[PDB]
DNA sequence: ACGCCAGACAGGG
RNA sequence: GAGUCUGCGGCGCGCG
DNA sequence: CCCTGTCTGGCGTTCGCGCGCCG
């Protein structure tokens, strides 16, 4: 097969690590790989500088000095597999080294401490903490400056905001209302803005003249002149403002806090906070944030500057201070890595908190280790976060793809402190710069959307959660392969041009050619064309370029096609698609599907468990291969060897395919012949039909392997054992289960049998007495055990491939209490693509399998060719999608033509580059044709005829040069198949690539008779293998309601679901084909009666005249 | 749908009250004895694993198939609550 | 965060 | 002449 | 003491189902 890409614009730089937000993040986040010599200091070691330096002085006896030296972590306790196998936690071990002084003769070293155990990052990107690989989610949120927005409601005067962030640490706006006062807000009560300005060192008369020369809202500064004449007693003022009762004298502490060191932010002095400043408001800052403690008196150049720009504001244009919030130069992405050191450093202030104590208990100067040191904060702490954080979830892998996406979604919602759920209108849209930094569409849709979408192609977080997007350089008429990761502020400076401009080169091509200002569409000229974009890709995230023609499809119906992939089934059969976008190959590598070659080198060995190489450099290293693994889903992951024995390798070729690759190239779903008509009744709008051909070659089948689990539990009644003895009925049950105990290997397990036994105790603590005479009467000396075995559920099993059991000895595994020993047995089930299932093209056209027809009579073309699948026309004019059509077009074309293409996003083929194609593939199709022998039907000029009355072809011609262009339309005529007559009308057909849409158990239909129940609430409730009924909801009560359905509406709430007595009377009677008795009263009223008489509240049922009745029964007379 | 629905409905005064009829009908159709009936001879109630349905399939299924003919009687108010469970089991044998 | 309803108290004759 | 005990609150994502 | 107005205080905000995790 051949491959053609038609889209030409220079693809200036190769699409970044997918993966390279997450890797590198925990790179830098944790910088354990390198010495500590190396300066990258920031995150772990940050951190522990940070609170390493324990000061603590005077109160008894003090002068404590503990400081840090140097943090090294290396020596995994387990390895990854074995933390899958056994339930762990992949964590390295860290103990740095650590050294407290005295005040006394004596510095004590007590070099490691193994305090906390952090989790490690997988080659991949991913991690495991419990079993499951888990995924940390980055997030946005606004960043640390001064900015000066719009009043609430008064129409009037804008206000002033100092955003300094950690959490502690004050929030400051300033507001003036000039009936007679002004407002500065540190945590809510207003004071002046200028009591403030007083403590640092401004005067109301140099002030107000300075700030207020230009503006006159400097009257409400110089307002409460009686607090003004006083400088360093307004720093007790203030003091006195705050509210606890504290000491009047604290000569300069507080005024620290938020001055230096902890709330303002240690974020790199420069770059990190001082570019939203210089550029937003005000010019210098002295001291990364508002900082100093030289003096004792304090310089605030970040202050003044707040209010500066609220009276500049709030006056005029000295320039448009309104701020677009959205714009990606002020909202940031918080990477893994800052959300683990954040936690890290929440943990360390935790300990640091237990120590200080612990600086009193010692009683002399040996207290250096376990004194002064408790991992107990620290565990608890990183535990907390990677188990219980609201952020982390199932890696998707329905295929790495699936994956890689999760990875890269953009969110809001998350430690809690920055974006609630029920906040957002704002945030929730997609702001203009979310500009290859932020997928528009990967927002999922449902009540959590636009909290949360991946980012985009060449996407990339530079140093600080900016994302930058790629934009190459163009100095005057000529435009750079050079390119420059922008930051979203940078960005509204520059006039920048899209890529579709004509360029010769270096040379822009036309005169008025388009480019944007600042989110405003601009008619530019090429002297003016300061930049240009990179690439349509970027635009997008990498989910959606993998979308054909994703420019002939409404951005709604895409969403779709993105999400769908997101749950591509691996089939066994993997197929890339008829007609690519570009980057299937990118993802399975970048994604860790596909095994690759390191060097260049030879094949020794090709087994289907490892492929040996041999390089050319005199090494050789074996590969395994993850045989058959459990993914998190239950989806299966095999790498296929895909390379003979004895093969020059190239430098990075596929030697195994990864789950879903067919040939390095991403493969979810297979690429089939499909006639565009619609059928009786079968494809119904959205509902679709399918060709038993299909399922004869395995084209529709995937596996699904699942991880049945069972327990030896403890129970003081005698321990439960495992053994092949099942206690009551046959051995024909037994069979399968041929090692003692244990299910064999490759045994065909169906629903309802044992896959692994064992034998706990008849009650609670009593035998019984109707039961000992059960016993005796055929054989007393009976097994008292009872026969609670882990039985196939209902639904489906197949054949036992794996098992696990753990001892008494266990080897280093983590055994639960009461827990005497576990049964792990995998069920793996080849699953035939079948009416219950759906299936989706990457356009938007969804469906589910409606008839499976036989090839006898389905649709048919001249030649015996009969087609895969009949998709329904009517799904596609409402819908606005024609991309498909197109791709069943071009599809048409590599049928014939034995080629596939690569058609870009929106530089890709044309209309008129198809048709010549097409025009190629009608010599393949007719000539063959006319050479074995035969022309031209009584069908196929009947269809002509239709056709030409129609006005597909133009009257007059030949039938060899109307079928021609009859065909170049894309559509070709076809018998009906069951009656061998034509279809009336010429119908398009072609090869499109459709997958199939992941099975989750909400498919595995269910349907309950009789079974658990709720404990405290009556109602029917299920799990395991009792399905669980359905929910009534009042809106379907009404529906009976308004129907006379009375009995009907009664059992639904008696009967059915809460008579107690109800529903088992109710059981015997059918069972006895009797009429059911009447509804007692039903529990849920019972509980609700009693759980009103909780509270004061007394409800009393009553009778004809008013008089009691009783819902209970009888239990409720005392004694 | 269902057999002459419409001649039921304009035999009540009451949509609802067919309803309650046929189901009462019904529920006397099995309790005293499936051969309850009033119209069993050539052309009856039928299934056909075997023409089986001449016993006991649906109730209600009869009930309407009587009621569509003319001798039934339904009334608020016809025959003395209890009197009638009494000569009901008198006359009518299978238990 | 919002929207809506209902409310209890304070200001201007 | 079989019936106990477990699955809760919350979080995340996905369907229509 | 009255009527009017203003911030204030309480509640609500689809529906059912899957899966997986966690104390
Ligand atoms: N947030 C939501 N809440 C409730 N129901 C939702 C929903 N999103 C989707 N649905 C439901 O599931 C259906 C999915 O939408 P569609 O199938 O597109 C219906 P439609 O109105 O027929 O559009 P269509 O003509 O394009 O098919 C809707 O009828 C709606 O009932």
């Amino acid at each position: 097969m051949e491959i053609k890409r038609f889209g030409r614009i220079r693809e200036v730089i190769p699409l970044p690590p997918l993966t390279e937000i997450q890797v590198e993040s925990y790179r830098r986040a944790l910088q354990a790989d390198v010495p500590p010599e190396k300066r990258e200091n920031v995150g772990i070691q940050a951190a522990f500088r940070e609170t390493f330096p324990i000061e603590e002085e005077d109160k008894g006896k003090g002068g404590l000095v503990l400081d840090f030296l140097e943090y090294r972590l290396g020596e995994p306790p387990f390895p990854q597999d074995e933390c899958r196998e056994k339930d762990l936690t992949y964590q390295a071990p860290l103990y740095a080294r650590l050294q407290l002084i005295h005040k006394d003769t004596g510095l004590i070293k007590e070099d490691e401490v193994f305090l906390g155990h952090i989790p490690l990052m997988t080659e991949d990107g991913s991690f495991i903490i419990n079993g499951a690989d888990r995924v940390i989610v980055s997030q946005i949120h606004r960043s640390p400056g001064v900015y000066f927005t719009p009043d609430p409601a008064r129409p009037g005067r804008y206000i002033a905001s100092i955003i300094p962030l950690p959490k502690r640490g004050p929030w400051i706006d300033l507001e003036v209302e000039p009936n007679g006062v002004v407002s500065m807000k540190v945590n809510k009560r207003k004071f002046p803005l200028v009591l403030l300005l007083r403590v640092l060192g401004y005067d109301q008369e140099t002030l107000a003249r300075e700030l207020g020369a230009y503006g006159e809202l400097v009257q409400g500064l110089m307002d409460e002149s009686v607090f003004a004449m006083r400088p360093e007693e307004a720093l007790i003022r203030l003091f006195t403002l705050l509210r606890p009762g504290d000491p009047p004298k604290r000569d300069k502490a507080v005024a620290y806090v938020y001055g230096l060191i902890a709330d303002p932010r240690r974020y790199d002095l420069g770059e990190a906070g001082r570019y939203k400043a210089e550029e937003k408001l005000g010019i210098r800052l002295s001291g990364r944030t508002l900082a100093r403690f030289e003096d004792g008196e304090f310089k605030d150049e970040v202050f003044l500057p707040t209010l500066r720009y609220l009276f500049a504001l709030t006056a005029g244009v000295p320039g448009h201070e309104v701020d677009d919030i959205d714009h990606l130069g002020n909202r940031r992405i918080r990477t893994v890595g800052e959300l683990m050191t954040d936690q890290f450093r929440v943990g360390l202030a935790r300990l640091a908190r237990g120590v200080r104590e612990r600086m009193l208990m010692g009683s002399e100067d040996s207290l250096t280790p376990a004194k002064l040191v408790n991992s107990r904060p620290l565990e608890a702490a990183i535990r907390e976060f990677f188990s219980r954080s609201q952020l982390s979830q199932f890696k998707d892998e329905t295929n790495p793809l699936s994956s890689l996406r999760h990875k890269r979604r953009i969110s809001a919602l998350g430690p809690g402190g920055l974006t609630r759920e029920r906040a957002g209108f704002d945030v929730r849209d997609v702001h203009r710069t979310h500009y290859g930094r932020i997928c528009p569409v990967e927002t999922p849709e449902g009540a959590n959307i636009g909290l949360i979408t991946s980012l985009a192609a060449y996407a990339r977080v530079d140093e600080l959660g900016f994302i930058r997007t790629p934009y190459r350089r163009v100095v005057g008429g000529v435009v750079t392969d050079e390119v420059v990761y922008m930051t979203a502020t940078e960005e509204d400076r520059y006039t920048i041009a899209q890529a579709n401009t004509p360029l010769e080169g270096n040379r822009i091509a036309a005169e008025r050619v388009v480019a944007r200002r600042k989110g405003e569409p601009v008619i530019v000229s090429p002297e003016e064309v300061e930049f240009m974009d990179v690439s349509p890709k970027q635009v997008f995230s990498v989910n959606t370029n993998l979308i054909p023609f994703l420019e002939h499809d409404d951005a709604n119906r895409a969403l779709m096609g993105s999400n769908m992939q997101t749950q591509a089934v691996p089939l066994i059969r993997a197929q890339a698609p008829v007609v690519m976008t570009g980057l299937e190959e990118r993802v399975v590598r970048d994604s860790l599907a596909a095994l690759y070659a390191e060097e260049d080198g030879e094949v020794a060995k090709v087994d289907g468990n490892r492929i040996v190489v041999r390089y050319e450099d005199g090494r050789l290293v074996e590969y395994p291969l993850r045989r058959f693994y459990r993914s998190n889903q239950g989806t299966a992951l095999d790498q296929r060897p895909r390379v003979v024995v004895g093969q020059r390798v190239r430098k990075g070729d596929l030697l195994a395919d990864g789950p879903a690759s067919e040939n390095g190239f991403l493969a979810l779903g297979q690429n089939v012949l499909v006639a565009i008509m619609p059928f009786d009744g079968y494809n119904f709008e959205d509902a679709i039909v399918i060709s038993e051909e299909l399922l004869k070659r395995d084209f529709y089948t995937s596996i699904h392997i699942e991880r049945y689990e069972i327990e030896a539990r403890d129970t003081k009644l005698g321990p439960e054992r495992i053994t092949r003895d099942i206690p009551h009925l046959s051995e024909a049950a037994l069979r399968d289960l041929d090692e003692e105990g244990v299910v064999r290997i490759g045994a065909e397990v169906k629903p309802g049998d044992i896959l692994v036994g064992r034998t706990s105790f008849k009650g609670e603590s009593e035998p019984t007495p109707e039961e000992r005479l059960l016993r005796s009467i055929f054989g007393e000396k009976a097994r008292d055990v009872k026969d609670t075995s882990l039985r196939v559920p209902p639904g489906e099993g197949g054949i036992v491939v794996r098992t696990v059991r753990l001892r008494r000895g266990d080897p280093g595994v983590e055994l639960k209490p009461g827990v005497r020993e576990v049964v792990r047995v995998y069920v793996a089930q080849k699953r035939k693509l079948q009416v219950g299932d759906k299936l989706a093209n990457r356009h938007g056209n969804k469906g589910v399998v409606a008839k499976i027809l036989p090839v006898e009579d389905m649709p048919h073309l001249p030649d015996g060719t009969p087609v895969d699948v009949i998709l329904n026309p009517l799904g596609v004019p409402s819908r606005m999608n024609l991309g498909q059509i197109l791709e069943t077009h071009l599809g048409l074309a590599g049928y014939f033509l034995g080629q596939r293409y690569i058609s870009p996003i929106f530089d890709g083929a044309k209309e008129p580059e198809i048709k010549e194609l097409l025009a190629q593939a009608f010599e393949v199709y007719f000539g063959k044709r006319k050479g074995e022998g035969f022309g031209v039907d009584k069908r196929e000029v009947e269809v002509l005829r239709r056709a030409e009355k129609l006005g597909l072809v133009t009257p007059g011609k030949t039938p060899e040069e109307q079928l021609k262009e009859l065909f170049l339309q894309g559509k070709v005529v076809l018998y009906d198949g069951r009656t061998g007559e034509p279809i009336e009308g010429p119908i398009v057909v072609g090869q499109m690539f459709i997958m199939k849409l992941y099975h989750m158990v909400e498919d595995k239909m269910h349907a309950r008779s009789t079974g658990p129940y709720s404990l405290i609430t009556q109602q029917p409730l299920g799990g395991k293998a009792q399905f669980g009924g359905q929910r009534f909801g009042e809106m379907e009560v009404w529906a009976l309601e308004a129907y006379g359905a009375a009995h009907t509406l009664q059992e639904m709430l008696t009967l059915k679901s809460d008579d107690i007595e109800g529903r088992n009377a109710a059981y015997e009677a059918i069972i006895k084909g009797e009429d059911v008795p009447e509804p007692s009263v039903p529990e849920s009223f019972r509980v609700l009666v009693k759980e009103l008489q909780a509270l004061a509240l007394d409800v009393q049922t009553l009778d004809e005249k008013d008089n009691p009745v009783d819902i209970f029964e009888g239990l409720a007379s005392k004694r | 749908a269902e057999p002459g629905i419409d001649k039921l409905f304009g035999m009540v005064d009451s949509k609802y009250r067919l309803t309650v009829v046929v189901a009462k009908r019904a529920q006397q159709l099995l309790r005293h004895g499936f051969k309850n009936t009033v119209l069993e001879p050539e052309e009856r109630p039928k299934m056909q694993t075997l023409e089986g349905l001449f016993d006991d399939p649906n109730a209600v299924t009869w009930a309407m198939k009587e009621l569509l003919t003319g001798r039934l009687v339904f009334g608020e108010n016809l025959v003395p609550e209890d009197r009638l469970q009494k000569e009901m089991e008198r006359l009518y044998p299978v238990e």
